[PDB]
Protein backbone atom coordinates (compact mmCIF):
# COMPACT_ATOMS: atom_id res chain seq x y z
CA UNK A 1 0.00 0.00 0.00
CA UNK A 2 3.18 1.90 -0.67
CA UNK A 3 6.35 1.34 1.63
CA UNK A 4 8.90 3.80 1.97
CA UNK A 5 12.11 3.34 -0.50
CA UNK A 6 13.71 6.04 0.13
CA UNK B 1 12.19 14.77 -26.46
CA UNK B 2 8.34 15.21 -27.31
CA UNK B 3 7.06 13.70 -24.36
CA UNK B 4 7.71 16.04 -21.77
CA UNK B 5 8.23 19.90 -21.76
CA UNK B 6 11.09 21.94 -20.53
CA UNK B 7 10.31 23.90 -17.18
CA UNK B 8 8.40 21.56 -14.82
CA UNK B 9 8.69 22.83 -10.67
CA UNK B 10 8.01 21.71 -7.42
CA UNK B 11 8.88 22.17 -3.88
CA UNK B 12 8.26 18.25 -3.05
CA UNK B 13 9.89 15.85 -5.44
CA UNK B 14 7.99 12.83 -5.43
CA UNK B 15 7.59 9.66 -7.41
CA UNK B 16 5.33 6.05 -6.97
CA UNK B 17 6.06 2.89 -8.62
CA UNK B 18 3.41 0.08 -9.08
CA UNK B 19 4.37 -3.31 -9.97
CA UNK B 20 1.36 -5.10 -11.13
CA UNK B 21 1.57 -8.79 -11.82
CA UNK B 22 -1.51 -11.41 -13.02
CA UNK B 23 -0.80 -14.86 -12.20
CA UNK B 24 -2.22 -17.93 -14.24
CA UNK B 25 -2.25 -21.61 -13.21
CA UNK B 26 -3.51 -24.80 -14.28
CA UNK B 27 -3.09 -27.54 -11.92
CA UNK B 28 -4.09 -31.79 -12.03
CA UNK B 29 -5.85 -33.34 -9.32
CA UNK B 30 -2.75 -34.80 -8.28
CA UNK B 31 -0.69 -31.72 -7.22
CA UNK B 32 1.09 -31.17 -10.49
CA UNK B 33 1.72 -28.13 -12.47
CA UNK B 34 0.25 -28.58 -15.96
CA UNK B 35 0.72 -25.06 -16.84
CA UNK B 36 2.21 -21.72 -15.33
CA UNK B 37 2.83 -17.99 -16.36
CA UNK B 38 3.03 -14.05 -14.88
CA UNK B 39 1.66 -11.10 -16.84
CA UNK B 40 3.06 -7.95 -15.01
CA UNK B 41 3.80 -4.03 -15.77
CA UNK B 42 5.10 -1.34 -14.01
CA UNK B 43 3.60 2.04 -13.55
CA UNK B 44 5.74 4.86 -12.57
CA UNK B 45 3.96 8.02 -10.95
CA UNK B 46 6.77 10.86 -10.74
CA UNK B 47 6.13 14.69 -9.67
CA UNK B 48 10.13 15.46 -10.47
CA UNK B 49 11.33 18.58 -10.61
CA UNK B 50 13.42 20.21 -14.03
CA UNK B 51 14.13 17.00 -16.79
CA UNK B 52 15.77 14.54 -14.63
CA UNK B 53 18.13 11.38 -15.36
CA UNK B 54 16.34 8.47 -13.64
CA UNK B 55 17.80 4.39 -13.62
CA UNK B 56 15.45 1.46 -12.86
CA UNK B 57 16.73 -1.22 -11.67
CA UNK B 58 15.40 -4.36 -10.39
CA UNK B 59 16.63 -8.16 -9.48
CA UNK B 60 16.60 -9.36 -13.45
CA UNK B 61 19.32 -12.00 -13.70
CA UNK B 62 17.16 -12.85 -8.59
CA UNK B 63 14.53 -14.06 -11.33
CA UNK B 64 13.91 -14.78 -15.28
CA UNK B 65 12.44 -12.73 -17.65
CA UNK B 66 11.16 -14.64 -20.15
CA UNK B 67 10.36 -11.60 -22.92
CA UNK B 68 9.42 -7.63 -21.96
CA UNK B 69 8.82 -4.36 -24.22
CA UNK B 70 9.28 -0.66 -22.91
CA UNK B 71 8.13 2.79 -23.58
CA UNK B 72 9.73 5.28 -25.87
CA UNK B 73 11.51 7.36 -23.37
CA UNK B 74 13.90 4.27 -22.51
CA UNK B 75 17.35 3.92 -23.95
CA UNK B 76 18.50 0.36 -24.27
CA UNK B 77 21.11 -1.27 -22.17
CA UNK B 78 22.32 -3.54 -18.66
CA UNK B 79 20.33 -1.22 -16.67
CA UNK B 80 17.34 0.45 -17.87
CA UNK B 81 17.87 4.45 -18.44
CA UNK B 82 15.34 7.36 -19.31
CA UNK B 83 14.26 10.73 -19.07
CA UNK B 84 10.39 10.48 -17.43
CA UNK B 85 6.93 11.93 -18.93
CA UNK B 86 5.70 13.83 -16.08
CA UNK B 87 2.65 12.49 -14.28
CA UNK B 88 1.54 8.73 -15.02
CA UNK B 89 2.76 6.59 -17.44
CA UNK B 90 3.76 2.69 -18.44
CA UNK B 91 7.35 2.04 -18.13
CA UNK B 92 7.61 -1.74 -18.94
CA UNK B 93 5.38 -4.41 -19.64
CA UNK B 94 7.32 -8.53 -19.26
CA UNK B 95 6.24 -12.35 -18.74
CA UNK B 96 7.61 -14.85 -16.49
CA UNK B 97 6.99 -18.51 -15.83
CA UNK B 98 10.00 -19.84 -14.24
CA UNK B 99 10.28 -20.10 -10.30
CA UNK B 100 6.77 -18.59 -9.71
CA UNK B 101 5.33 -18.43 -5.95
CA UNK B 102 1.87 -19.91 -6.27
CA UNK B 103 0.11 -18.30 -3.17
CA UNK B 104 -2.67 -20.79 -2.96
CA UNK B 105 -2.68 -24.82 -2.92
CA UNK B 106 -6.75 -25.83 -3.06
CA UNK B 107 -7.12 -29.19 -2.08
CA UNK B 108 -10.50 -30.77 -3.59
CA UNK B 109 -11.61 -34.27 -2.51
CA UNK B 110 -15.29 -35.83 -3.49
CA UNK B 111 -17.03 -38.73 -2.66
CA UNK B 112 -20.32 -40.07 -4.59
CA UNK B 113 -22.98 -41.37 -1.78
CA UNK B 114 -25.49 -44.22 -4.15
CA UNK B 115 -27.13 -41.65 -6.54
CA UNK B 116 -28.59 -38.97 -4.39
CA UNK B 117 -25.83 -37.00 -2.65
CA UNK B 118 -22.27 -35.86 -3.52
CA UNK B 119 -19.66 -34.84 -0.56
CA UNK B 120 -17.11 -32.21 -1.12
CA UNK B 121 -14.46 -30.82 1.08
CA UNK B 122 -12.33 -28.07 -0.48
CA UNK B 123 -8.72 -26.84 1.70
CA UNK B 124 -7.03 -23.83 0.59
CA UNK B 125 -3.61 -23.03 1.82
CA UNK B 126 -1.31 -19.87 1.94
CA UNK B 127 1.60 -19.77 0.71
CA UNK B 128 3.47 -16.47 1.51
CA UNK B 129 5.41 -14.59 4.93
CA UNK B 130 2.87 -14.66 8.00
CA UNK B 131 3.34 -10.66 7.94
CA UNK B 132 1.60 -9.98 4.91
CA UNK B 133 -2.83 -10.61 3.95
CA UNK B 134 -4.17 -12.06 1.23
CA UNK B 135 -7.67 -10.13 0.61
CA UNK B 136 -10.97 -10.52 -2.15
CA UNK B 137 -10.71 -14.11 -2.23
CA UNK B 138 -13.21 -16.12 -3.86
CA UNK B 139 -13.63 -19.79 -4.64
CA UNK B 140 -15.79 -21.08 -6.88
CA UNK B 141 -16.96 -24.57 -6.87
CA UNK B 142 -19.22 -25.95 -9.54
CA UNK B 143 -21.99 -28.25 -9.11
CA UNK B 144 -23.48 -30.85 -11.63
CA UNK B 145 -26.77 -29.70 -13.66
CA UNK B 146 -29.40 -32.09 -11.93
CA UNK B 147 -28.80 -30.36 -8.76
CA UNK B 148 -31.63 -30.06 -6.19
CA UNK B 149 -30.12 -28.01 -3.47
CA UNK B 150 -26.81 -27.52 -1.34
CA UNK B 151 -26.03 -27.48 2.43
CA UNK B 152 -22.40 -26.07 3.12
CA UNK B 153 -20.55 -25.42 6.15
CA UNK B 154 -17.66 -23.02 6.69
CA UNK B 155 -15.64 -21.81 10.11
CA UNK B 156 -14.13 -18.96 8.16
CA UNK B 157 -15.50 -16.50 5.40
CA UNK B 158 -19.46 -16.48 3.66
CA UNK B 159 -20.41 -18.82 1.41
CA UNK B 160 -24.01 -19.17 -0.93
CA UNK B 161 -25.26 -21.42 -3.81
CA UNK B 162 -25.91 -19.55 -7.08
CA UNK B 163 -28.14 -22.01 -8.93
CA UNK B 164 -28.68 -19.70 -11.97
CA UNK B 165 -24.29 -20.21 -12.66
CA UNK B 166 -24.39 -24.16 -11.30
CA UNK B 167 -21.47 -23.24 -8.78
CA UNK B 168 -21.21 -22.57 -5.17
CA UNK B 169 -19.55 -19.30 -4.53
CA UNK B 170 -17.47 -19.04 -1.02
CA UNK B 171 -15.67 -15.72 0.06
CA UNK B 172 -13.32 -14.58 2.89
CA UNK B 173 -12.35 -10.96 2.95
CA UNK B 174 -8.77 -11.50 4.18
CA UNK B 175 -6.34 -14.43 5.11
CA UNK B 176 -2.37 -14.65 6.15
CA UNK B 177 0.48 -16.38 5.29
CA UNK B 178 1.07 -19.83 5.86
CA UNK B 179 -2.50 -20.88 7.09
CA UNK B 180 -5.59 -23.27 6.44
CA UNK B 181 -8.74 -23.04 5.51
CA UNK B 182 -11.89 -25.80 4.62
CA UNK B 183 -15.80 -25.74 3.39
CA UNK B 184 -18.21 -28.70 3.26
CA UNK B 185 -20.95 -29.28 0.85
CA UNK B 186 -23.28 -31.90 0.77
CA UNK B 187 -25.13 -31.93 -2.90
CA UNK B 188 -28.62 -33.36 -3.24
CA UNK B 189 -29.37 -34.72 -6.53
CA UNK B 190 -32.35 -35.17 -9.03
CA UNK B 191 -32.33 -38.27 -10.77
CA UNK B 192 -31.22 -38.11 -13.99
CA UNK B 193 -30.07 -39.97 -17.98
CA UNK B 194 -28.32 -42.52 -15.88
CA UNK B 195 -25.64 -42.37 -18.66
CA UNK B 196 -24.82 -39.22 -17.90
CA UNK B 197 -20.99 -39.39 -16.42
CA UNK B 198 -20.62 -35.69 -14.48
CA UNK B 199 -17.83 -33.79 -16.16
CA UNK B 200 -15.84 -32.45 -13.24
CA UNK B 201 -14.90 -28.71 -13.84
CA UNK B 202 -12.02 -26.95 -12.17
CA UNK B 203 -12.20 -24.79 -8.84
CA UNK B 204 -11.42 -21.50 -9.51
CA UNK B 205 -10.18 -18.79 -7.26
CA UNK B 206 -9.57 -15.21 -7.05
CA UNK B 207 -7.34 -13.63 -4.95
CA UNK B 208 -5.13 -10.21 -4.48
CA UNK B 209 -2.09 -10.43 -2.69
CA UNK B 210 0.94 -7.77 -1.86
CA UNK B 211 3.91 -9.21 -3.07
CA UNK B 212 4.87 -9.76 -7.02
CA UNK B 213 4.27 -13.97 -7.42
CA UNK B 214 7.10 -13.89 -10.47
CA UNK B 215 9.77 -13.07 -7.73
CA UNK B 216 10.52 -9.68 -9.19
CA UNK B 217 11.62 -7.08 -6.56
CA UNK B 218 12.82 -3.16 -7.12
CA UNK B 219 16.65 -2.74 -6.14
CA UNK B 220 17.34 0.90 -6.70
CA UNK B 221 15.43 3.50 -8.45
CA UNK B 222 17.81 6.58 -9.13
CA UNK B 223 17.06 10.19 -10.24
CA UNK B 224 20.12 12.64 -10.91
CA UNK B 225 19.04 16.00 -12.53
CA UNK B 226 22.92 18.21 -12.85
CA UNK B 227 21.23 21.45 -13.92
CA UNK B 228 18.74 22.00 -10.86
CA UNK B 229 19.89 22.06 -7.59
CA UNK B 230 18.53 18.52 -6.04
CA UNK B 231 20.13 15.20 -5.45
CA UNK B 232 18.94 11.64 -5.52
CA UNK B 233 18.88 12.08 -1.42
CA UNK B 234 16.06 14.89 -1.97
CA UNK B 235 13.40 12.55 -3.87
CA UNK B 236 10.94 11.15 -1.57
CA UNK B 237 10.29 7.22 -3.03
CA UNK B 238 7.14 4.78 -2.94
CA UNK B 239 6.90 1.18 -4.22
CA UNK B 240 3.88 -1.10 -3.96
CA UNK B 241 2.82 -4.27 -5.30
CA UNK B 242 -0.21 -5.98 -6.36
CA UNK B 243 -0.27 -9.57 -7.64
CA UNK B 244 -3.64 -10.71 -8.73
CA UNK B 245 -5.25 -13.78 -9.98
CA UNK B 246 -5.61 -14.93 -13.18
CA UNK B 247 -6.96 -18.05 -14.69
CA UNK B 248 -6.33 -19.97 -11.24
CA UNK B 249 -8.08 -23.63 -12.16
CA UNK B 250 -7.23 -26.62 -9.97
CA UNK B 251 -9.08 -29.99 -11.29
CA UNK B 252 -10.97 -32.49 -9.38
Amino acid sequence: SYRPYA
Amino acid sequence: IGWRREGIKYRRNELFLDVLESVNLLMSPQGQVLSAHVSGRVVMKSYLSGMPECKFGMNDKSIAIDDCTFHQCVRLSRSISFIPPDGEFELMRYRTTKDIILPFRVIPLVREVGRTKLEVKVVIKSNFKPSLLAQKIEVRIPTPLNTSGVQVICMKGKAKYKASENAIVWKIKRMAGMKESQISAEIELLPTNDKKKWARPPISMNFEVPFAPSGLKVRYLKVFEPKLNYSDHDVIKWVRYIGRSGIYETRC
